């Protein structure tokens, strides 16, 4: 059990049974003595894995389109740095089949079904496989662990087929990857504010010229 | 340690108690015995201490209650921003702020009351405001009706946030006691988080928005063409065209070459000749300097890691020979009693409000605030009254602590003990001074008046006769005038313009400020203020010390905080409760403040304000008569009350009519209060009985039996009206007078 | 639901609702028959 | 009990038990928490279901048929302003009387069931309905169609409310659309069909 910047408070509750544990917690948050809302160690763990997963597909989409624009068969029109895809109009935009704010509400409705149902199973286990939902109820009950619902829709082939250690090994891989992605996305942002030439370019700027080291420069431009 | 343990769902959200009035108190809940019941319902609504006996619930109620108070303020702010956007000539005011009155209220024309819509100019009509928001919205570079609208929505949203927050933290997840009592972290966050990061963030908005934009308007441009504030923050070259230090970016800040930002971070001092306000570079620097000081101060008290102080140990090292055990034990009695903290906070916040009013008239911080005589008089008068009341409140709650929470068997303190033991000395000595000042402050006015009446104007106390020169104020004025020479080499000019040296600042034919002389006539009135302040201290201080016992009544504590009397024995014991000492203090607070805001109004019109000739000669509003006519009591009647009430009295038939009515209306309420103060209850109870009999005759006798007001309510209503009549009369007296003459 | 109606029936809440209606009525009449110094119908 | 709930997996309020037609356990504020208000409100929702159903028929069908060339009906929005064979006021007055007659008798049945169903003039014209709000009778059931077994009316009545709820939204749809769009409802349909991703509330 490797520990990183541990604390006496941390090792009272960070037992290591939770995957991704390294006993790093110096702000009293996951402390189980204080539990109102959103300070439950489960909920925080629930928010930990989900944020990582969103990062794990958020990161890749944050470097895929321009880098695939480096050699790939994507017509350069839809090959753009991530912040000018249309999310931030003052960085730029692109005219998709829609006009924006209809894409948003569409997206917020599609998400609404998955999200809210994803919430109820945390409140009431097995509830989301009870009321009629055009079939599919046989799967949407979940395996009892909200973060790891399982089922043929979520775990189609089935890994963690039968090994808890592997699953514990796997889930350890799932969080450390998750932490890696959260920091990484925080990297793609703060680079953008200072560099302002896009994420993957800013690695070349340090590739062709390691003596660039924009740290010492700290020039700001859009 | 320091953690966040709260509860889950203490009290269930339901409407039952909304239909059981007086549920909170066991006594009130049984029902309306008589009409005395419907008065005790409100008198004990908020007294959370009397409802329950443990600190945890009292805490959660005050914590959630504040959220309501916080929410209303946001709703109040939201209206002010909304009203300024939909019903104001703000955008017109941004063109000629010198000579277009700020108007942000428009009345519906029903019963002829559209005469109230005054010709405030700018192609608009409406009630001319005086709260001075317009100078505040210009100092922040608003320059649009749209931007005033969006903040109004933003202000409104937070009101829903706060109000929601209040609900959540009392019915859903209420904090525990251990959360509240951890007062080291409390201070630690407020100093660094609220106070500290509040300024730094604001010092941000001034650097990127208020400064470069207002530098356009002051340079002189129509408001419609000023590039929007997000253009500077995007197009960094625009900030270059004004402020070349913005080319290098934030790297000098990191290489300690701080003298590169000298274009927009300075130490000028003085006032701006163009706009008559402070230099926004100084203000920009000021919040930045404050930010660092607060933030570092935030990191003092130990919270969870090794570093930091212990507030308990700081109070337990200062103990002296004369004092004995010193500040040991004050940590408890300032932690397990809300009435201690409320009394201590009230005094400081009360005092600070006053210092705010002394600075905002001498170092005018917003542009085009100096030459706004309607605003200066109101803002100075407003915060004096607010400051006056809050101090009186600190006496009441200190008195309540002595009766309810104080206990010398557990929460024992030594200093608060020694102070009690020699209380006879404290009051008697404070009694002698209040007499000494009484004879030598008012008496000099009386002697002046007598000699003047007898035809002996060479025995009066004045600059032209026996002289009383304030030298100590005249000396300190001298020091601040020459401070820019030696003792503050950085400063270009003095911190103000009222120092006994320098030169005036003229803005659009209206004096901003000039050195305020201090002769004999000012010496007397400063010793009037020293008199009424002392007397007000005497009443409140006597109440606090003698709130538990005295040589008359040895068990006054057992009688509570606000009880009427102890009967007519021992010669008569009317008004011995600490509540009746604060009841008496209110008048003197009303007395001290009123002369202060009289002193300010006459001194500024006679010696400072007024138009200015193109040639350069200055003519003040009243012709500079303060230095001769303010030394005789009859002088304060002829040339201040009688001669400056002309505008209010003849304000009928023009937009200032509403002040003419309030002037009278406030007299009526003032004279009305006397019926309650002078008379007593036992007469009004009997007359009620005969009236009640007639209703028995016609069968219309109610079942909540009529009763006269309780003894301490007859006083409470008596003082309240008296204060309302007195303050409002001055209100209508001031606004109508100053609005017409400038 | 019952508790809400009861609360709405307590004296102060009726007062503002009753007087508010009364204020609206008088204001309307003065808007339609203004100045009204005499009653010149009969 | 196990009937579908508006919010699946939530706990429906006790006073909603699925008996009434259209009871998907939806009452967050508990407006029908007490039985009596429920009884009145059941009527309130019921009649509102019928008026809008005609209103939806009143707005959409003519505007549809006038959008194509078959007829001449103007916009429902300015329908009131139009001048018909007499002044609007008297027709509204005439509407006040006749509706007040039915809205009078219906009122009596609500406050006192079963005391209104016999013809005041020709007493052999008695009405057949038994449930409050379902008058029955030959005037209002020219062939019956309401006198059947349960689990059929519950189906049928739910087929009456569930359509009515569909109307009340739609007519308020035609309401707000006519205000902030400049045209009729059908245009707001078509301009949404040419560029669905562009022409919306966000212009
Ligand atoms: C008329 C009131 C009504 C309202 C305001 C809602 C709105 C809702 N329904 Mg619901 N429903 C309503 C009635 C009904 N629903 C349903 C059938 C469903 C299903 C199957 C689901 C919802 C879901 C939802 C929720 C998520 C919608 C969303 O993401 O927005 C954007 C939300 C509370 C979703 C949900 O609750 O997930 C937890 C969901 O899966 N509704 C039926 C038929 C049984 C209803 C009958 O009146
Ligand atoms: C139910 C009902 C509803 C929803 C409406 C709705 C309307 N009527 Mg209408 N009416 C209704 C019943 C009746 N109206 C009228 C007679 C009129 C007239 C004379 C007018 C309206 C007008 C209006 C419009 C007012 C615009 C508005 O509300 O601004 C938000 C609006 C479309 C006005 C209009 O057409 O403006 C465009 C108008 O001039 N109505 C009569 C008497 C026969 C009714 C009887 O029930
Ligand atoms: C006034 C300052 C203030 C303070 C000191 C706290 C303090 C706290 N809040 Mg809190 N809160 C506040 C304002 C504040 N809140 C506001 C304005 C909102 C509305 C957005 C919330 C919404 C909120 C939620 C939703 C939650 C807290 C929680 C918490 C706790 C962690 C802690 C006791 C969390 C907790 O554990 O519950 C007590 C929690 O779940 N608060
Ligand atoms: C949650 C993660 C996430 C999010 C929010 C986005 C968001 C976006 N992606 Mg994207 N992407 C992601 C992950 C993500 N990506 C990953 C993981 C990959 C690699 C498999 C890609 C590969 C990718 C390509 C190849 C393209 C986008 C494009 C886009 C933009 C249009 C939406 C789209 O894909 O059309 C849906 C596309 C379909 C083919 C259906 C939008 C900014 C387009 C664009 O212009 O880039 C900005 C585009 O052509 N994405
Ligand atoms: C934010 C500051 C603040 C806070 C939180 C309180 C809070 C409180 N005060 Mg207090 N007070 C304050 C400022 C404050 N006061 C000031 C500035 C003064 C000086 C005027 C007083 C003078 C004062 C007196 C003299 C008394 C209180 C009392 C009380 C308690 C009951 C209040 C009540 O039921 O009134 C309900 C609200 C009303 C009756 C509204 C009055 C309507 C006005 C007149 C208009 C309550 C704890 C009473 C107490 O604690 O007795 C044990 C009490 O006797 N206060
Ligand atoms: C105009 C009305 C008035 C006057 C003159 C006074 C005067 C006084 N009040 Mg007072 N008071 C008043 C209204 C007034 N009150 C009202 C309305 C209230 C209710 C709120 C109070 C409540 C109140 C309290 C609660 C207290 C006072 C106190 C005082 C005394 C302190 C001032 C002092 O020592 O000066 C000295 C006296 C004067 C300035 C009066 C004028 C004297 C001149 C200079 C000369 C007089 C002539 C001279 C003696 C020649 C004699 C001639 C010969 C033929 C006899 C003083 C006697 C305080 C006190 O006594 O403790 C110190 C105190 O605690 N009063
Ligand atoms: C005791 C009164 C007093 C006060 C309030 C200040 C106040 C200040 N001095 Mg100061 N100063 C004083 C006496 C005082 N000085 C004396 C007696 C000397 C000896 C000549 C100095 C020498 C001095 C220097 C050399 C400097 C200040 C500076 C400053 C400012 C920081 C601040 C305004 C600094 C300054 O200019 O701030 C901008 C600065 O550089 N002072
Ligand atoms: C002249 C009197 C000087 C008074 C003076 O300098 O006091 C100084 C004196 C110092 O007391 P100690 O040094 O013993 O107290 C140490 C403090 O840290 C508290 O323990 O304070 C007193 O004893 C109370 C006197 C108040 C007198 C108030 C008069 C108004
Ligand atoms: C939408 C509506 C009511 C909606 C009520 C809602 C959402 C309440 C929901 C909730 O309470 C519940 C359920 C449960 C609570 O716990 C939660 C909330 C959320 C609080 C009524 C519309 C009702 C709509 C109606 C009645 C429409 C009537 C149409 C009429 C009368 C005809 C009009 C015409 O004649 C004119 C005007 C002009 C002609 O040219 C044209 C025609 C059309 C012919
Ligand atoms: C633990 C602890 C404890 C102690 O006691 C104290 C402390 C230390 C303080 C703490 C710490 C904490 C932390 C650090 C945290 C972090 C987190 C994160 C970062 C997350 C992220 C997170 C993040 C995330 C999710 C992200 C995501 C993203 C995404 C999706 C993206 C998207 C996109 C794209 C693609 C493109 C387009 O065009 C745009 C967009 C739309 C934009
Ligand atoms: C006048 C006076 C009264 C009499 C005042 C009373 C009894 C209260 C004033 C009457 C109030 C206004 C009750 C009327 C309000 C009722 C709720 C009825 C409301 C109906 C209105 C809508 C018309 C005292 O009781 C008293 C007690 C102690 C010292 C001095 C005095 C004192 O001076
Ligand atoms: S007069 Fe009133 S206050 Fe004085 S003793 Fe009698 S009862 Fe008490």
């Amino acid at each position: 059990r490797q520990l990183w910047f541990a604390s006496k408070q941390s090792l009272t509750y960070l037992d290591g049974t939770l995957p991704g544990d390294f006993g790093f917690d110096p702000l009293g948050l996951s402390d189980p003595e204080g539990t109102g809302g959103f300070i439950e160690p489960r909920w925080l763990a629930y928010g930990e894995i989900f944020n990582g997963r969103t990062a794990m597909m958020g990161v890749v989409g944050m470097i895929a389109p321009e880098a695939l624009g480096k050699v790939g068969l994507v017509p350069p029109e839809t090959a753009i740095p991530w912040f000018q895809a249309g999310a931030i109009p003052p960085a730029g935009t692109y005219q998709y089949w829609a006009d924006p704010y209809t894409l948003f509400v569409f997206e917020m409705a599609l998400i609404g079904f998955a999200e809210h149902r994803r919430l109820q199973d945390w409140y009431n286990p097995g509830s989301m496989g009870k009321q009629y939902f055009l079939g599919l109820e046989k799967y949407l009950g979940g395996s009892g662990d909200p973060a790891y619902p399982g089922g043929p829709i979520f775990n189609p082939l089935g890994f963690g087929t039968k090994s808890e250690k592997e699953m514990k090994e796997l889930k350890l891989k799932e969080i450390k990857n998750g932490r890696l992605a959260m920091l990484a996305f925080l990297g793609m942002s703060l680079q953008a504010i200072f560099t302002g030439v896009g994420p993957f370019q800013n690695l070349l700027d340090h590739l062709s010229d390691p003596v660039n080291n924009n740290i010492l420069t700290s020039l700001k431009f859009h | 340690e320091v953690k966040i343990v709260v509860d889950r769902d203490p009290v269930k959200t339901s409407f039952e108690e909304w239909a059981r009035p007086g549920h909170f108190s066991r006594t009130l809940a049984k029902g309306p015995d008589t009409t005395t019941w419907i008065w005790n319902l409100h008198a004990d609504a908020h007294d959370f201490d009397s409802h329950t006996g443990d600190l945890e619930e009292i805490s959660r109620k005050v914590f959630s209650a504040h959220f309501g108070q916080l929410s209303i303020i946001f709703l109040w702010l939201s209206g002010m921003y909304f009203h300024g956007a939909r019903f104001s000539n703000y955008e017109a005011w941004l063109s000629d702020p010198t000579h277009i009155g700020p108007s942000a209220q428009v009345v519906w024309p029903i019963v002829g009351q559209e005469i109230l819509n005054g010709d405030v100019g700018g192609g608009f009509r409406g009630i001319q405001i005086t709260s001075g928001f317009f100078q505040l919205w210009r100092a922040s570079g608003i320059t649009s009706e749209l931007q005033l609208y969006c903040t109004a929505i933003g202000a409104l949203v937070f009101a829903a946030l706060m109000l929601f927050a209040g609900w959540f933290h009392y019915h859903k997840a209420a904090p525990k006691l251990a959360w509240f009592q951890d007062v080291e972290s409390m201070l630690n966050h407020h100093l660094a988080g609220l106070l500290g990061l509040g300024s730094l963030s604001w010092a941000g908005h001034q650097i990127h928005v208020s400064l470069p934009i207002n530098q356009f308007l002051d340079a002189g441009v129509d408001p419609k063409e000023i590039p929007l504030p997000h253009e500077f923050i995007l197009n960094r070259d625009l900030l270059a065209q004004l402020y070349p230090s913005f080319a290098e970016g934030a790297t000098p800040f990191f290489t300690l070459n701080w003298s590169k930002y000298a274009e927009f971070l300075t130490f000028r001092g003085g006032l701006d000749p163009v706009t008559g306000g402070l230099w926004l570079t100084d203000i920009a620097h000021h919040h930045l300097a404050i930010a660092i000081l607060f933030l570092i101060a935030g990191h003092m008290y130990r919270t969870n890691w090794g570093i930091g102080h212990g507030l308990k140990d700081i109070l337990e090292a200062h103990k002296g020979p004369f004092t004995g055990q010193g500040h040991k034990g004050l940590y408890e009695i300032l932690t397990t009693s809300w009435h201690a903290q409320l009394s201590l906070n009230l005094a400081m916040l009360g005092s600070t409000t006053i210092v705010v009013a002394h600075h905002m008239y001498s170092m005018p911080p917003y542009p085009y605030l100096a030459t706004d005589y309607g605003t200066q008089l109101s803002l100075f008068t407003h915060h004096m009254w607010i400051g006056g009341f809050l101090i009186v409140g600190a006496a009441a709650h200190a008195a309540i602590f002595m009766v309810r929470d104080y206990d010398p068997t557990t929460r024992y303190n030594d200093l608060l003990d020694r102070v009690l033991r020699h209380r006879d000395a404290i009051i008697s000595h404070l009694n002698w001074v209040c007499i000494f000042l009484g004879f030598h402050s008012f008496g000099l006015y009386i002697h002046n008046d007598t000699m003047s009446a007898l035809g002996r104007p060479q025995d009066m106390f004045s600059d032209t006769a026996i002289q009383l020169q304030p030298i100590f104020a005249q000396w300190v004025q001298n020091i601040h005038a020459t401070a820019p020479g030696v003792t503050a080499p950085g400063a270009t000019t003095s911190t103000s313009l009222t120092w006994g040296g320098g030169e005036l600042v003229a803005v659009g034919g209206k004096v901003a400020l000039l050195p305020i002389p201090l002769g004999t006539a000012d010496f007397l009135v400063h010793h009037i203020h020293a008199f009424t302040i002392h007397v007000t201290v005497l009443i409140l201080l006597k109440g606090v010390l003698f709130a538990r016992s005295s040589r008359l009544i040895p068990d006054k504590a057992n009688l509570g905080f606000r009880f009427p009397c102890d009967g007519p024995g021992r010669g008569g014991t009317c008004q011995v409760s600490a509540w009746d000492h604060v009841f008496l203090g209110l008048f003197w607070m009303y007395n001290a403040i009123s002369v202060v805001i009289f002193h300010f109004s006459w001194k500024m019109q006679s010696d400072v304000w007024g138009t200015i000739s193109d040639q350069g000669v200055v003519t003040h509003i009243t012709g500079g008569n303060f230095a001769q006519s303010s030394i005789t009591i009859n002088g304060w009647l002829r040339d201040f009350l009688w001669a400056q009430a002309s505008q209010v009295i003849q304000s009928y038939g023009s937009s200032l009519s509403a002040y003419g009515l309030f002037f009278l209306g406030a007299h009526f309420v003032w004279a009305f209060s006397l019926m309650f103060l002078f008379s007593g209850r036992g007469y009004w109870q009997e007359l009620i009985e005969s009236i009640v009999w007639a209703h028995n005759k016609l069968k219309v006798a109610p079942a909540t039996q009529p009763r006269a007001l309780s003894i301490i309510q007859g006083r409470a209503v008596g003082v309240t009206h008296y204060l309302l009549g007195g303050i409002a009369t001055t209100w209508a007296f001031f606004l109508a007078r100053i609005i017409a003459v400038g | 639901m019952r508790d809400i109606k009861t609360y709405l029936s307590v004296a102060p809440v009726l007062s503002t609702l009753w007087f508010g209606a009364l204020a609206g009525l008088l204001i309307e009449i003065n808007r339609l028959f203004p100045d009204a110094l005499s009653f010149p119908f009969f | 009990p196990e009937r579908p709930i508006w919010f699946p997996g939530s706990t429906p309020p006790p006073w909603l038990d699925g008996s009434l037609p259209g009871d998907f356990g939806f009452d967050p504020w508990g407006l029908g928490s007490d039985p009596e208000s429920l009884r009145w409100n059941v009527q309130a929702e019921l009649v509102h279901c019928r008026w809008a159903m005609l209103g939806a028929a009143g707005i959409f069908i003519p505007e549809l048929l006038t959008k194509i060339g078959i007829l001449n009906t103007p916009s429902w929005y300015t329908a009131g302003e139009q001048e018909y064979f007499t002044d609007t006021t008297t027709l509204f007055i005439v509407e006040l009387i006749l509706i007040g007659w039915a809205e009078g008798r219906r009122w009596a049945d609500i406050i006192k069931p079963g005391c209104v169903n016999t013809d005041p003039i020709f007493p052999n014209n008695k009405l057949t309905g038994t449930d409050v709000g379902y008058p029955g009778g030959l005037w209002f059931d020219p062939l019956g169609y309401g006198t059947g077994s349960p689990e059929k009316l519950k189906e049928l009545r739910t087929k009456e409310i569930k359509n009515g709820r569909l109307a009340m939204l739609a007519v308020m749809g035609a309401w707000f659309q006519a205000e902030y769009t400049g045209t009729g409802p059908i245009d707001n349909l078509f301009a949404h069909l040419a560029d669905p991703g562009h022409a919306t509330i966000f212009r």
